[PDB]
DNA sequence: TATCTGGCCTGTCTTA
DNA sequence: GGTTTTTGTCTGGCTTCACACTTGATTTGCATCACTGTGTAAGACAGGCCAGAT
DNA sequence: CACAGTGATGCAAATCAAGTGTGAAGCCAGACAAAAACC
């Protein structure tokens, strides 16, 4: 994780009252550099200075090839089953294996693999 | 804080630091470069890298940006390993290690090169033979076969101590001409013709035959094998096609004694001088290769199916192992020539006039005259009758003259005649054994002084390589001192050096047309030295080499062209390669280590995967 | 029977399992050489003669009228009554089979050397298909003699035969062949009672019947205990065999066969099973229409020809045994005698 | 006379 | 302490990426098997034998 | 209790490839402030 200096904890605060304030707005970051650098340039700073030492325990804290016949297969049942990834694959798998029937997926397969071979 | 090094930094560190050179970069991009940051950074950087002369890294980043899929294709694996000797196992340790430390599989895993070697080995392509092969297998998908061929084994039979592994002689040819396809087809094309043409091809093969000594016995349960191996071998040496009334060469081998093209065919742990077990295995290599004589193998290249016819000429065989398979007499014999009829003391009367009159179907005959004999004759009258035949030949070898043998003996006679001059036996006629024993440490030494040879207990081809050398009679000569001889060995040795060329050369018509053409006349005075000055040595007798290389070389070389490309020195260099693949590529077994070795050293000789290793040379 | 080491001398190296030796007025000889004849012996026939346990062969010539049969490994061999031998069948260096039959008979015994006659008979007629490991004999019947021929191996015959399988052997069809030498002609009989391919068999011949031992099937793999009779009635017409079954026979193939004794001979050798040799023997006495095989009390082997996988060997001719078991390697074979 | 050392040879034993 | 440099935090939305699951088929990883080679010349000692010394 | 291999086998483990929308990680903007090293 992070640790956040008394200046960050500042920067923070002023980024969350600026979309408070401006919610459909946003921010530009050079610009709010520039503001937020402005403003922090004795009292006000206290409380931030005192966060960040709780920030500090926190991080104490924290610090401890044409394609198988099942390919081909499951290509063209894939958009059925959309209608209806990795549950995809489930049922894909599923109903192949539930299933002569892949005969003709393993001819296609048996006709690219010279091709490949090629 | 001292500022630390840049490239240690958080990528939130070194942007506060580059910030200022950020912006910098920015309003150049802006301004001159259409706003395109990221090509004027990548450019800045490759720029420079090259100015460091760091270009490896700028030519890597460069293919990061294109889609550079860095890998080799398994056979390309295969090439490498195969052709740097690296084995199996130490392949996978360079694949192992390559992947694990840049991350990506440069080199292919073992199964894929398992895979990528089977189109290579025999029983891959499909071929048929029109008509079909006499007692062979119409089958195509016949890899490595057991070479004992069915030879009984039962306890009854004769006992069987070998151990064999070959191919069939026919698939193993089509697996080398598919492994030759692409150098044929480019050989068509820069004869000018065309790539699809399918003509009758004549495929000219080389084959050799080979006994090794020395190949230790393994542990382990088997047969007790001899420590000793026969290799069996051939190499395509060339292929022409008929278009026309020409017969036009498309396939010459460039290097034929290479151990990269002389191509394994039978391994077998024998003695190649036990007949018995040598015709056992050999016999169904003998028949497969008889049947393919008669007939033309059809055969798919390119898509369009080739025809081819074969013949088959076996020269890769010394002396000894000629005489041995075609019913000849052992090399002492009064029957000097495995060529002519001549007898030693003939050969040392007439020395040159002699022509080629033995071949395979004259012996034949004789020995079945020997067998019958039909004048019914003494048997001194019946050996004359049959000039030495008192065996049934069982292959068929050309007459010719192996020229790494030859080589080596006709050197062993020059070192003897060294001898023998430096004694002045040309003077001197008897000299004790110890005499002679000195005779030969004085020429030792000259030769390790002037030459750098050492000795060696039997001669070398290297050895007489650098022996038969004039600069080696300049040595020999300080040790003789009648210069009456050194003018005798001079000659002597020029006449032999014109000679050499012819029958060592791959093309002596292009080559030595000058030996060619003197042949004749310059061998004439070399056996007429002989004769007239080392009348000491030669009178009376000769030695076998000798007279195949003074009465023997012009013929072979009309009849066939060289006499060096048929040497043995090819299947010779291949034992090298069967001592270094037993060892170092194979399973150490005794019922593998020969597939293993035949499998693997099939695959050294295959040029389909010796192109790969010179890609680099395009 | 006492057991006696052999030395052998410097061509040692021609025994090979499947020689043979001839009987010639109790000179010993040898043929059969591992590898075609040298130089040192032409005809590749040896005198073999054992003196005080030492074993010279030495070479024997032919005479001039004769053939030069190859040497022959497994061949049949058969002694014919002018005292001659018959050889048929055989392997030959080559690894080829002869259908050839050669006749190996003195011509001439000047200064205690011996010439031979080899010359080749030719045969027509149902001739024998080229054999090796079959036996063939001699029989008489009615004051006619007649050889009897049977069993043994080839190799696949040419519509079959495959380089792959080049080697593969088979059976022969158990045909009884009658073969007259006399005439060259053949006739073969196909008897019910001889279903089965049988060689390495032993072969007893006594008057016109002979006696088939043990031997190995090689369809069925089995080494047969069974003993089968064939006797030759050669009448003035046609001649006919009969084959009769007798139950307590020999399970032995590749024994040999010595004769000790008018009407007795020793089996010994040979295996039982293709990893058991066979240790005992048996002796066989011969009466007019009986045989009778009993055991007898076997040798005092050693320790090497116990555990030997494989032995060779063959008789002799007085009674005693050339036995020969691998040995190590050197001389690759030991070789013993075997007195009886 | 009647022994007697030393080379000499061969052969096994120990480690490689 | 003063001073200098590393690392952030503050926000809304931009992109790229891994993950989700199932099926059957490829492709990798890995152990297993019985065997490999490198171990590889000469000196110490005893006991027989016989000629020349004692 | 030597030890690093020798290649082929075959079984287990990984990887692939497709469907799409979740959340998670890194990133940008200006400005100022924690820590963490140095005079
Ligand atoms: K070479
Ligand atoms: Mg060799
Ligand atoms: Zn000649």
């Amino acid at each position: 994780r992070g640790k956040m200096s008394s200046y960050a904890f500042f920067v923070q605060t002023c980024r969350e009252e600026h979309k408070k304030k401006h919610p459909d707005a946003s921010v530009n970051f050079s610009e709010f550099s520039k503001k937020c650098s402005e403003r922090w340039k004795a009292k006000e700073k206290g409380k931030f200075e005192d966060m960040a030492k709780a920030d500090k325990a926190r991080y104490e804290r924290e610090m401890k090839r044409p394609p198988s016949a099942f390919f081909l297969f499951c290509s063209e049942y894939r958009p059925k089953i959309k209608g209806e990834i990795g549950d995809v694959a489930k049922k894909l798998g599923e109903m192949w294996n539930n299933t002569d029937d892949k005969q003709p997926y393993e001819k296609k397969a048996a006709k690219l693999k010279e091709k490949y071979e090629k | 804080r001292p500022r630390q090094h840049l490239l240690s930094l958080t990528r939130r560190a070194q942007k506060h630091r580059l910030r200022e050179l950020k912006i910098q970069v920015k309003e150049f991009a802006d301004k001159e470069e259409g706003g395109d940051v990221k090509a004027v950074c990548l450019t800045l950087f490759l720029l420079a890298l090259r100015a460091r002369n760091e270009h490896r890294q700028a030519d890597e980043l460069e293919a990061i940006m294109q889609g550079r899929g860095s890998g080799l294709q398994p056979a390309v694996c295969l090439a490498i390993r195969v052709n740097t000797f690296l084995s199996c196992s130490q392949y996978h340790k360079m694949y192992r290690t390559v992947k694990a430390i840049t991350g990506r599989q440069i080199f292919q895993p073992l199964h894929a090169l398992r895979n990528a070697e089977k189109v290579l080995l025999p029983g891959y392509h499909p071929f048929e033979w029109q008509p079909p092969l006499k007692n062979v297998s119409s089958r195509t998908d016949v890899g490595i076969i057991d070479g004992l061929s069915g030879l009984a084994s039962s306890v009854d039979e004769y006992p069987v101590d070998t151990i064999a592994k070959r191919f069939r002689y026919d698939s193993a040819l089509v697996s080398a001409l598919m492994d030759m396809e692409e150098d044929i087809l480019e050989g068509m094309r820069s004869q000018d013709l065309d790539d699809y043409l399918n003509g009758p091809f004549t495929v000219v093969v080389k084959e050799s035959c080979d006994g090794m000594g020395d190949v230790s016995e393994k542990h382990g349960s088997g047969p007790a094998v001899p420590e000793k191996a026969v290799r069996f071998s051939f190499t395509v040496m060339r292929i022409t096609i008929e278009h026309g009334s020409q017969n036009v060469k498309v396939f010459e081998e460039p290097k034929p004694n290479s151990e990269l093209c002389c191509k394994p065919l039978c391994l077998m742990l024998a003695d190649e001088s036990d007949h018995e077990t040598l015709t056992a295995i050999l016999s169904p290599l003998i028949a497969e290769r008889e049947a393919m004589k008669s007939s033309e193998l059809t055969l798919e290249m390119g898509g369009i199916p080739r025809t081819f016819k074969f013949i088959f000429r076996g020269t890769g065989y010394d002396e000894k192992l000629v005489r041995e398979v075609e019913g000849l007499e052992a090399s002492g014999s009064v029957y000097i020539c495995t060529l002519c009829d001549t007898t030693r003391l003939e050969a040392s009367q007439n020395l040159v006039f002699h022509s080629i009159t033995r071949s395979h179907a004259e012996n034949l005959q004789r020995y079945e005259v020997w067998r019958s004999n039909p004048y019914h004759e003494s048997v001194e009258e019946l050996r004359d009758r049959v000039k030495g035949v008192s065996a049934k030949p069982f292959i068929e070898t050309v007459p010719s003259i192996d020229a790494l043998h030859c080589d080596i003996g006709n050197a062993a006679e020059f070192y003897k005649i060294f001898q023998l001059e430096i004694g002045e036996v040309y003077k001197h006629p008897n000299a004790s054994k110890e005499e002679r024993k000195r005779w030969q440490a004085t020429l030792d030494k000259h030769l390790r002084k002037r030459m750098n040879l050492k000795p060696i207990m039997r001669m070398n081809g290297n050895f007489a390589r650098k022996l038969m050398t004039q600069e080696t009679v300049d040595a020999v000569c300080e040790l003789i001192p009648s210069e009456e001889r050194h003018e005798a060995l001079r000659e002597l040795m020029d006449l032999y050096l014109k000679m050499k060329p012819v029958w060592r050369s791959s093309c002596p018509a292009k080559e030595c047309p000058e030996s060619l053409c003197q042949y004749s006349f310059n061998s004439q005075r070399f056996a007429e030295l002989l004769s007239t000055k080392f009348k000491y040595r030669y009178e009376g007798k000769i030695t076998n080499y000798f007279h195949k290389t003074l009465a023997h070389v012009p013929e072979i070389i009309e009849r066939d062209g060289s006499i060096g490309a048929w040497a043995s020195e090819g299947n010779e260099s291949g034992n090298k390669l069967f001592r270094r693949f037993r060892k170092m590529n194979a399973r150490q077994s005794k019922c593998y280590e020969m597939e293993d070795v035949l499998k693997h050293h099939w695959l050294y000789t295959s040029k389909y995967l010796q192109k790969f290793m010179n890609a680099h040379n395009a | 029977v006492s057991l006696q080491m052999v030395t052998v001398g410097h061509n040692i190296a021609l025994i090979q399992p499947g020689f043979s030796l001839m009987n010639f007025d109790g000179q010993v000889f040898f043929f059969g050489q591992k590898g075609w004849p040298k130089r040192s012996c032409p005809t590749g026939v040896f005198h073999f003669d054992i003196k005080q346990n030492h074993l010279k062969l030495k070479p024997a010539i032919f005479s001039k009228d004769s053939c030069y049969l190859p040497p022959l490994r497994y061949p049949a061999t058969c002694s014919y009554k002018k005292h001659q031998y018959i050889i048929h069948g055989g392997k030959t260096p080559n690894n080829e089979l002869s259908d050839k039959i050669y006749i190996m008979s003195v011509a001439c015994k000047n200064n205690k050397k011996v010439t031979f006659r080899c010359t080749e008979k030719d045969l027509v007629g149902d001739v024998p298909e080229p054999r090796y490991g079959h036996s063939i004999d001699v029989v008489y019947s009615r004051g006619k003699s007649m050889g009897v021929l049977f069993g043994g191996r080839s190799y696949m015959p040419s519509t079959q035969r495959t380089t792959e399988k080049w080697n593969s052997v088979a059976d022969c069809l158990p045909h009884v062949f009658l073969i007259d030498f006399e005439f060259g002609c053949a006739t073969s009989y196909i008897l019910p009672e001889l279903q089965d391919g049988l060689s390495f068999h032993v072969s007893i011949a006594r008057n016109d019947t002979v006696y088939i031992l043990g031997g190995h099937s090689l369809a069925s793999n089995i080494r047969p205990a069974n003993l089968y009779r064939i006797r030759v009635d050669l009448p003035l017409g046609t001649p006919a065999v009969n084959c009769t079954v007798l139950p307590g026979g020999i399970s032995v193939s590749s024994a040999i066969l010595t004769q000790t004794n008018n009407d007795e001979f020793v089996i010994v050798g040979g295996y039982q099973l293709e990893n058991q040799k066979r240790m005992v023997c048996s002796l066989v006495s011969l009466g007019d229409n009986t045989i009778e095989i009993s055991e007898m009390e076997t040798p005092d082997w050693t320790s090497d020809i116990k555990h030997s996988k494989i032995w060779f060997g063959s008789n002799m001719g007085n009674g005693t045994i050339f036995l020969g078991i691998p040995g190590d390697n050197s001389e690759a074979f030991y070789f013993y005698t075997l007195r009886c």
